[PDB]
């Protein structure tokens, strides 16, 4: 990847996988070198190997490189030390929560869960930035009124909260859109949707103009022009 | 600025931030990022800290900002393994307590015969689990002449600073309050008390005074609200906590709380440009200055 | 039938400007359903 | 006096002049009266406080003056004014077709109502 | 040792070793350091539950902890088909039992899911030392999903599950052999089992 | 082992406690509409109270009872059960007619000469006329309830806002009225059947007041009894931590115990 | 049930889910009353403080030491005394009656004792 | 929670018998003393004193026992096993004082 | 009475409570005052188990009572860590057993 940034000069994105793997062979050879083990076992130099991978890879003024680097998360617990010190490390964390897919929605992205310091308001634009967080308050929203729906039930809700889970119900499946190398662990192809469609496409669900097409039609399609389409297709 | 362990592009962001808001000009950057050695890691602080004593046996005043112990703690865990030292408590080295101590009590306020020196100091501790349980924070919070304690909770409802007041906590505070702001901000303490407590009760509305207490604390609480990388000067601090502590806020929408404020601070920065230098030379508020202030805040209230 | 009923049923035709606020409109509203009983065994419950 | 009553707010408790139309045909009640029960039946109805007067529209109910001068009114619901013309033309309607179809009782209170707000 | 298992390719005769580690857990400690390596390691997770053994599943196995990343392409393709929704009605099914065991007034939806994710519970319930025929898998799988048995009382879907494999040997002996012999299901097939599905929702 | 067992119980506490919480929350706020209709309804009831005292009304035997299908609504259920319990030692075999699904489970096995007619959805409904009028008019029809010269009314007083005290008043037949003496200082001729009229209206007016103070009952005793709970689930939740705090020590104490072996090394 | 017989086995089956759903409801028992648990649950909470009692069984060595004469209970009796139970047959007297006693006829007894 | 009259009836019993076991520290107890105490509480004849004076009743009970016959302690002294005789002498003894 | 791990005040007291209820005279009193060295503390309650057997091998009934063993596996802990022997359970000794039981 230097090679590429450097000498070729060239923009690059890079991928790594799984770095948690990186974090177990070095406990591995920091054992093997003797080494007084640190905390859950991890090698005393973790901070530093870790380190030392990260900032090798930076956008210069040579070139640029884009890491995109896996992380494992044993058990689910990131307060593991090997996660949070890579976490650290990162720019742009995502979260990938078993639930979601669980609950069919691949990407299994969890949206709340996720959080990238790129969504600072500016860098986005302010249309972006205020879209986005008015989405972000109608998922958390939605997710308070999980708990009264289920058990207190959904009938108590105010018409405002209704409208809010219904539409909220309408953007989690909107979120749900297939992807191209899911053909074979599906067999709906994917889409590619631009940026400012998708910014506009959640600006109108919001605004409720597409509250007249079914929840199941925002279900696992891409960008608007298809939600409009699969409306058309469940109506026959 | 003592940046340990931190990625030398947050850092040249920081550079940047600085030049840009023209902060460079006094501002020194002692850097051990996160690429640099623990050994200079180790060293970092007591290096920042010796350019704090020149401008404090000066007699002059400066800040640091060690940021963040926890990471001089990996460092410290780090080298002492490597030289053999048994690891102490949750694995940080025994003597751990000590290092933190010698760092964080080599910032002080001289005596009068040393000139008075002032080296402020704010340590950064970032609780990876949110726990004060742990051994470092423990160890800190003990060393410290008060803490503050900012919560996640407050950060995703869009508070920031997502300081939570409950858990911040100052042991030297109201010596070094200013005058007028303490005047007009004991109230604003109790309020927000009230306004938490009464929150867990407002998921509803039943006694009048609940709901009282609610529209005087909510509004309050999106008054504190501040936009990162915008600071703001005491003498348009104390008329908007004034307003505030007298209720006047109550009426105007949640929403329009925001409007307010910069309309507010226009408002008085036009009609009232005598009342902010009289606040920022006076550093006080006399009974003619909050009667203005009252009377100001009616009329750009009523507007 | 019951001079009751003749009340009741007064109050539903009143319930039928024209507009009526909601509480009139609950108290002529009813999803309860009769459940003849005996003994435990019931003949089934049917609309009141 | 009157002490008028409504399971959502009592309207009355001094009232000078009640008109009331009853099973013994209509009866105006003026401070003290003997003691009676009287049923309300299905209604215009007329309760005036001094000379002002208040005009009300009455599913029926029941009348007992307790021997204290005081005329206990309960009925089951009351406006006149918020009762009174598309309402009459949806109640000739109702009436059309409850006319055919228990049914019989409900059918002469239907009337009843239309006719008495038809009065109006 | 793990990656000394896998399927070669033609040109290597087509061979294939399958490998299955079992590994007890100390108290369920999946962070201990040999589970966590093995779990890395490994294309699957088989999570055994010991509150679900009691509970009468037996062999009982968490599917929540459960994982196949590898999944269908190995799975027939009619038992594709069938268990397609079956993962979505238990996962609804945990998430309605929580509430459900608060047993305050049940949404219709959640009790929909709650009578029908009983039985579903109850339809998987395995019996040791016994395995079954996936020809007369696909059978079961089918009436639990397409809710034949939702309204079946969950105390008799035991004596159901035998009956209806004997009642399709009986009379549907034909359907059974093209199950067997086509393994994916087509629509006149779809159709014959749901009519002989139907038929013995009364017996 | 103990680290998962402690914890996943306390999420589940936690969750719960939360889930109480909030239905504790939203009692208190319908509770207020539940106490203002009975206030109304009472005051009514009263006027008519006046009668019957006047008449010096003086009353088989019929129990009727209000509770909700609703449950989470405090001891209700058996407290009512047990005041009724009491008076069915005064009659096993009286008919008792249910208006509630949850206590009626409780009389039915006190006697199963008990339940003859039940209404099954006045429990989710507030308190109003039109059903206490059908009710009324079935209750005539098929408990032939003017037959019986004694009906019984069972219902909780909703004492204060946060108590209840299960109550019972009686319902005066039309051979009641007939009978009583001072009846007769008030007037009637025989235009109206006054005691055939009176009871039927008075069969429902009681009902309505018996049900809206059973309402504000139910939900005093759902807040209640959800902030008692708020109240158990927190012991939980510290017993769990005491557990939690001491089982991290001791996780710290092995891991100790592997530093201080690499250290033999 | 290849070894002890089916009958065997269900009886021992129904024991053991019954407990552990009684195990389960402990938290719940505890946060909300037992009374305010399903009526259903609440026949199989009363089962299994039953079944509870009634797996005790006072030892011949430590008759002594329980101070209760010593129970030894043939194993046939014992899977016929389980399973009435569990048909609720002697569901109808005393929880205490199944305390620290032996086999289905003690019980009985044990609540004629009680009676009085 | 219903309490069924047995459990009730032990829990009464349980209660009352809490208030016997009750020692007061540095004031040690003689074996023979004991005896009656223990009696009277597993005959379930604390019901007649209520749990408040249930300590009033114990010393006073054993100053009667001293007074009225210190015989049966004096037997229980020498005896330390419980005869007929004994057991019925602690029936009566009982009864007596815990009517008054 | 065997007084380990005691406050050498604390210990006093008692001796004056046992003489003041003039128990002393059929007692003895081993003492092991916190203050005194860990392995001397180690040794106590071996020692004062001797002093017993010789009342028992009189072959007269005796009693003792050994306040506050606890404080003897403490004791143990630190002799044992300080021979550097690595630790046991909950990082008291291995032998910690044996201790006790003989």
């Amino acid at each position: 990847a230097e090679y590429f940034r450097d000498e070729e000069g060239q923009d690059v994105l890079l991928f790594i996988d799984n770095i948690f793997r990186f974090t177990q062979a070095g406990s591995e050879v920091s054992a093997l070198l003797g080494r007084i083990p640190s905390a859950v076992g991890y090698q005393p130099t973790l901070a530093t190997d870790m380190g030392l991978l990260q900032e090798r890879i930076t956008t210069t003024k040579k070139g640029s490189v884009t890491s995109v680097q896996a992380v494992y998360v044993p058990a689910d617990d990131l307060t593991d030390p090997a996660p949070a010190t890579t976490f650290a490390h990162l720019d742009a964390t995502t979260v990938l929560s078993r639930g979601i897919s669980e609950l069919g929605i691949y990407p299994a992205v969890d949206p709340l869960d996720s959080k990238s310091r790129l969504l600072d308001a500016a860098v986005v634009g302010q249309e972006h930035y205020d879209v986005a967080s008015k989405v972000q308050e109608t998922l958390q929203t939605y997710k308070s009124l999980q708990d009264i729906i289920a058990i207190l039930g959904m009938d108590e809700l105010s018409e405002q909260d209704k409208l809010t889970v219904e539409r909220a119900r309408k953007i989690q499946r909107f979120l749900s859109q297939p992807f191209a190398v899911a053909e074979v662990f599906t067999g709906i192809p994917g889409k590619l949707v631009r940026l400012k469609d998708t910014v506009a496409s959640f600006k109108a669900v919001l605004e409720g103009k597409y509250d007249n097409i079914p929840e199941h039609a925002f279900y696992m399609v891409g960008g608007i022009e298809d939600v409009v389409a699969k409306a058309e297709k469940l109506a026959a | 600025y003592v940046a340990v362990g931190q990625k030398r592009s947050t850092v040249a962001q920081l550079v940047q931030t600085l030049e840009q808001h023209d902060a460079m000009k006094y501002s020194i950057i002692v850097a051990a990022t996160a690429s640099e050695a623990a050994p200079l890691q180790y060293l970092a602080p007591f290096t920042a800290a010796s350019i704090g004593e020149w401008f404090r046996d000066n007699g002059k005043h400066a800040l640091i900002v060690y940021d963040d112990l926890s990471k001089q703690a990996v460092a410290y865990r780090q080298l002492s393994l490597l030289l053999r030292r048994p690891p102490g408590r949750e694995a940080y080295p025994g003597d751990v307590f000590y290092l933190h101590s010698r760092l964080l009590e080599r910032a002080a306020k001289l005596s009068e015969k040393e000139g008075s020196g002032s080296l402020t100091a704010l340590p950064v501790i970032e609780t990876q689990g949110g726990d004060v349980s742990a051994y470092i924070p423990t160890n800190v919070i003990s060393i410290t002449d008060g803490q503050i304690f900012l919560e996640a909770e407050l950060f995703y409802k869009g508070i920031r600073p997502a300081i939570n007041v409950g858990l911040s906590v100052s042991r030297v505070g109201s010596a070094a309050q200013v005058k007028a702001l303490k005047q007009v901000a004991g109230s604003l303490k109790l309020f927000l008390a009230q306004y938490r407590e009464v929150a867990a009760f407002a998921q509803s509305d039943l006694d009048a005074s609940t709901k009282q207490t609610l529209v005087r604390g909510e509004r309050l609480t999106q008054l504190l609200k501040q936009n990162q990388y915008s600071p703001l000067a005491t003498e348009e601090q104390v008329p908007l906590i004034y307003a505030g502590v007298n209720g006047h806020l109550d009426g105007i929408e949640l929403s329009r709380i925001g409007e307010f404020e910069s309309s507010f601070l226009s408002y008085l920065k036009s009609n009232h440009n005598e009342l902010l230098t009289e606040i920022r030379e006076k550093g006080e508020l006399s009974k003619e200055l909050l009667a203005s202030l009252k009377s100001a805040t009616e009329s750009f209230v009523a507007t | 039938i019951s001079y009751a009923a003749y009340l009741n049923v007064a109050a539903q035709a009143i319930r039928s400007t024209e507009l009526q606020t909601a509480s009139v409109l609950n108290r002529s509203q009813t999803d309860a359903f009769y459940t003849q009983y005996k003994n435990a065994s019931e003949p089934t419950p049917i609309t009141k | 006096k009157l002490q008028f009553a409504l399971p959502h707010e009592t309207l009355y408790s001094e009232v000078t002049q009640v008109n009331l139309p009853a099973k013994s045909g209509r009866i105006g009640v003026l401070a003290n009266h003997v003691p009676t029960v009287e049923q309300l039946l299905p209604g215009v109805v007329e309760v005036m406080e001094g000379s002002n007067s208040k005009k009300f529209f009455i599913s029926g109910g029941f009348a007992t003056v307790q021997p204290d001068s005081q005329l206990c009114v309960t009925a089951i619901e009351a406006p006149l004014e918020s009762f009174s013309e598309n309402i009459k033309n949806l109640l000739a309607e109702a009436k059309k077709n409850v006319s055919s179809s228990r049914e019989a009782a409900e059918a002469a209170i239907q009337v009843e109502v239309l006719e008495n707000l038809q009065s109006v | 040792l793990l990656e000394r298992a896998a399927k070669l390719s033609e040109k290597e005769g087509s061979g294939s070793l399958t490998a299955l580690p079992v590994i007890e857990t100390q108290g369920g400690d999946v962070s201990a350091y040999i589970p966590t390596n093995v779990i890395s390691i490994t294309d699957g997770q088989i999570f055994l539950e010991a509150e679900l053994f009691y509970k009468g599943i037996r062999p009982a196995i968490n599917v929540g902890l459960s994982v196949s990343r590898v999944g269908s392409a190995a799975q027939v393709k009619a038992l594709k088909q069938v268990a397609g929704s079956l993962k979505l009605f238990l996962a609804q099914y945990r998430e309605v039992a929580a509430f459900a065991q608060f047993g305050s007034d049940l949404d219709a939806s959640t009790k929909q899911t709650l009578v029908r994710g009983e039985r579903l519970t109850q339809l998987l319930k395995q019996n040791q030392y016994s395995p079954l025929a996936t020809e007369e898998q696909v059978p079961l799988i089918y009436a639990g999903v397409n809710g034949h048995l939702d309204g079946i009382e969950l105390s008799r879907i035991g004596e159901f599950e035998s009956s209806f494999l004997s009642y399709l040997k009986s009379n549907h002996n034909e359907l059974l052999t093209e199950i067997r012999e086509k393994g994916e299901l087509s629509k006149e097939l779809l159709a014959s089992l749901k009519s002989a599905t139907e038929s013995f929702v009364a017996t | 082992a103990t680290l998962k067992e402690v914890e996943m119980r306390l999420k589940s506490i936690k969750n719960i406690e939360k889930i109480t919480k909030t239905m504790k929350i939203v009692a208190s706020t319908r509770l207020s509409k539940a106490e203002k209709a009975k206030i109304s309804a009472k005051k009514m009831d009263e006027a008519e109270q006046l009668f019957y005292k006047n008449a010096e009304t003086k009353n088989k035997e019929l129990i009727v009872a209000i509770t909700s299908d609703k449950g989470l609504c405090g001891s209700i259920h058996s407290q009512l059960a047990k005041a009724v319990r009491r008076h069915l030692n005064d009659q096993p075999n009286a008919d008792i007619v249910t208006i509630g699904d949850k206590i009626k489970m409780q009389l039915l096995r006190t006697h199963p000469n008990n339940i003859k007619l039940s209404i099954n959805g006045i429990g989710k409904d507030a308190p109003t006329f039109q059903e206490s009028a059908l009710i009324a008019d079935k209750l005539l029809s098929v408990m032939k309830a003017g037959t019986y010269p004694k009906i019984s009314i069972f219902y909780n007083d909703p004492v204060s806002s946060l108590s209840f005290e299960p109550s019972e008043k009686p319902i005066f037949n039309a051979k009641t009225i007939e009978q009583s003496p001072s009846f007769g200082k008030f007037e009637i001729d025989t235009d109206a059947n006054v005691p055939r009229d009176l009871f039927e209206y008075t069969l429902a007016n009681q009902m309505l007041t018996a049900m809206a103070q059973g309402y504000a009952a139910e939900i005093s005793a759902r807040r209640n009894a959800m902030d008692n709970a708020s109240k158990n689930a927190g012991d939980m939740i510290n017993r769990y931590s005491i557990l939690y705090n001491r089982t991290r020590q001791a996780v710290i104490t092995n891991e100790l115990v592997d530093i201080i072996t690499g250290a033999s090394s």
